[PDB]
């Protein structure tokens, strides 16, 4: 229920799902067994500052216990460093499809072709469950971006998520994005 | 018990892996042949846009058009029979994997009265589920069949006499492959690797 | 006598092989010429010159096989006044004569396509000419079979 | 006059597929017994009365004193493995059949006579044929069997010493 954040020991040539390529919180088999993890299922991350984000767990072999090696970008978006402690939870609640997601750019204001960036974000970030106020990263032709999500709306009807057993949402090829 | 279904899946998957490899090598061989066939058809399409009696040098010749056309078509016929052989190998892999998947499903439907659906939904630490594995097998058989049956009704609409269609073939062929989920076989394999 | 015939067979084989090889080289040359033309002097000239050299190699081959034909006809006549595997040995001359006629007309066509390849107009002529060069549209396939058959009767 | 086996599996890369089809396989003594000659058309006859011509060929390692035949051969003649046949080195005058009558398979799902005759003429370059016999072509994989009705020789000329006729680009096709 509590693990030691490291940095990912990345050498994944055959790193499986040519999809999970974005979520990717590595783990260790016995660690999975301890925290009731199971492949391809989402997992919730809570920091000692009150920030949260979820990710598709994956048990890549070659790691020791308690070392849930995140990705650098998770380490930023939740504000952790290589050696701190973090709370891992196996997601249990519902998971639906998310229609409306609104999000604003960072200070790279060049007014890129709107739908184009939409196409890239979608074709790059399937399955990344989101929350209000996180950051995404879609290197659309080398040129990086950094987006801040404000509000999201899911087909079930609610509109935005702090505990595990409750709603979430994710992006599929039929999601609408607003840029404000 | 449920161990029977588990064994069935452990047995079925490696077949799917090797068969995918065979499929892949087959299509790989298939590509350049079809390129050459496009080129041949183009070269032929050219050699009927002349009169072969209204050019000075060629005039001192009884008949070229006929003999050259005959030779070109012989070459085309040989390359197209090579494509036919490849298609036969494709058919083999389709039928084999379909039979196997059907065996798996039949085992399950045979046993699914003592294994409560809930026991079908226990995603363990190193195994997605018997449920999702049956689902993926079903999806992989559908993928194979649709790809094969869509490649045939393309490859068997070739008629010397529509020399635009042939010359366009390679693009349509390649496109037939860039609309599935290559990740289908690749990720299914990976995703279930730890199950062995 | 028959020893000469067996030699004629093996020579037929190797000669046709060298033919094909030189035709390959020439086809590469003609590709270069067609492309260089489509792109728009003396470079083109050196090209045409070495192509003509290829043609001369061809002609050398032609005269050698013609001598082959002549000697075969001579032995044919001399056998007036029967072999390994009972052929008429006239059949031999028939074979070599068909071969010779085919290849000679082929050479003529190659000569014309050289004679015209340099300055051609519309590109479709150019493609058809490259074709005429490559597919050798005067060599009925059974030729090889024929040769093989004859080649078969003498190891 | 020799017994019939099934044709072997030791096909040669040479002699391209087209001629690889029309063939019969023999052994050295089989050549030197009836005194037939390599690469020369040869006549076959069944006791029933089916005469059909092919291109003889001695294959290495053939079982002495036998004659192999194609599956389509055994069909078009009606003989089984182990049966006997009557072989004859063709010694007549072979010429060029001018025009030839054809009977279709009659399952004519919109057959393009121009295309059909083109493919037939092409895939049957060296082939002598007597009336009532049959032909097998591959019109893009989909096989066709054709029946011959009548033959017109070059000189209006409609036994192993008679005249027979082959096919060529000039021969016309009639239905």
């Amino acid at each position: 229920g509590t693990l030691t954040v490291t940095n990912l020991l990345e050498k994944v040539d055959d790193k499986i799902p040519k999809t999970f390529q974005n979520s990717l919180i590595h783990l260790g088999l016995n660690t999975m067994k301890s925290a009731n993890i199971c492949i391809g299922r989402p997992v919730l991350l809570t920091s000692l500052n009150g920030k949260q984000e979820v990710y598709t767990a994956w048990p890549m072999a070659g790691f020791p216990g308690g070392k849930v090696g995140l990705s650098e970008m998770a380490q930023k978006n939740v504000g952790v460093r290589p050696g701190d402690a973090i709370q891992v939870q196996p997601l249990v609640g519902a998971v639906l499809q998310a229609e409306e997601m609104d999000v604003a750019l960072s200070d790279k204001d060049m007014e890129i072709n709107e739908e184009e960036l939409t196409g890239c974000i979608l074709r790059k970030l399937d399955g990344k469950i989101v929350l209000p106020g996180n950051f995404l990263y879609c290197t659309f032709y080398g040129r990086p971006y950094k987006l801040q999500v404000l509000r999201v709306k899911g087909a079930d009807g609610m509109i935005l998520a702090k505990c595990n057993t409750d709603t979430f949402y994710f992006i599929s090829s039929t999601t609408r994005v607003n840029f404000t | 018990p449920l161990l029977a279904v588990q064994e069935a899946l452990k047995k079925c998957f490696p077949v799917v892996e090797e068969q995918q490899g065979l499929w892949q090598s087959a299509l790989r061989d298939c590509q350049p042949l079809l390129s050459s066939l496009s080129n041949l058809a183009e070269q032929l399409q050219a050699a009927q846009n002349l009169r072969f009696e209204d050019v000075p040098a060629l005039r001192a010749f009884p008949d070229l058009k006929e003999r050259l056309r005959r030779k070109q078509l012989v070459a085309g016929d040989i390359v197209l029979d090579k494509l036919g052989e490849r298609l036969a190998i494709l058919l083999k892999v389709r039928d084999m994997v379909s039979s196997h998947v059907e065996r798996v499903f039949q085992i399950y439907e045979q046993h699914a009265d003592t294994v409560g659906i809930d026991a079908v939904l226990q995603p363990s630490a190193v195994s997605p589920s018997v449920a999702d594995m049956l689902e993926w097998l079903q999806d992989i058989e559908r993928h194979y069949r649709k790809s094969y049956l869509k490649r045939k009704y393309l490859l068997s609409s070739i008629q010397w006499g529509d020399l635009a269609n042939i010359q366009a073939l390679p693009k349509a062929w390649d496109r037939i492959s860039k609309d599935e989920h290559q990740d289908l076989v690749q990720d299914i394999l990976l995703n279930v690797s730890f199950f062995l | 006598s028959a020893r000469k015939i067996k030699d004629n067979a093996a020579d037929w084989h190797n000669l046709i092989l060298k033919w094909e090889t030189l035709n390959d080289a020439g086809f590469t040359t003609a590709n270069n010429i067609a492309n260089l033309k489509i792109s728009l002097n003396e470079e083109l000239e050196k090209l045409c010159e070495e192509l003509q050299a290829t043609l001369d190699g061809l002609t050398k081959i032609q005269v050698k096989m013609e001598k082959l034909s002549s000697t075969t006809k001579g032995i044919c006549e001399l056998e007036n006044y029967p072999l390994f595997h009972t052929w008429p040995t006239t059949h031999f001359y028939e074979v070599s004569h068909k071969l010779l006629e085919m290849y000679r007309k082929e050479l003529l066509l190659k000569r014309t396509v050289a004679k015209e390849l340099a300055h051609t107009g519309d590109p479709d002529l150019t493609l058809s000419y490259l074709s005429m060069w490559l597919h050798q549209p005067y060599v009925e396939s059974d030729s090889r079979l024929h040769l093989e058959s004859m080649l078969l009767e003498t190891g």
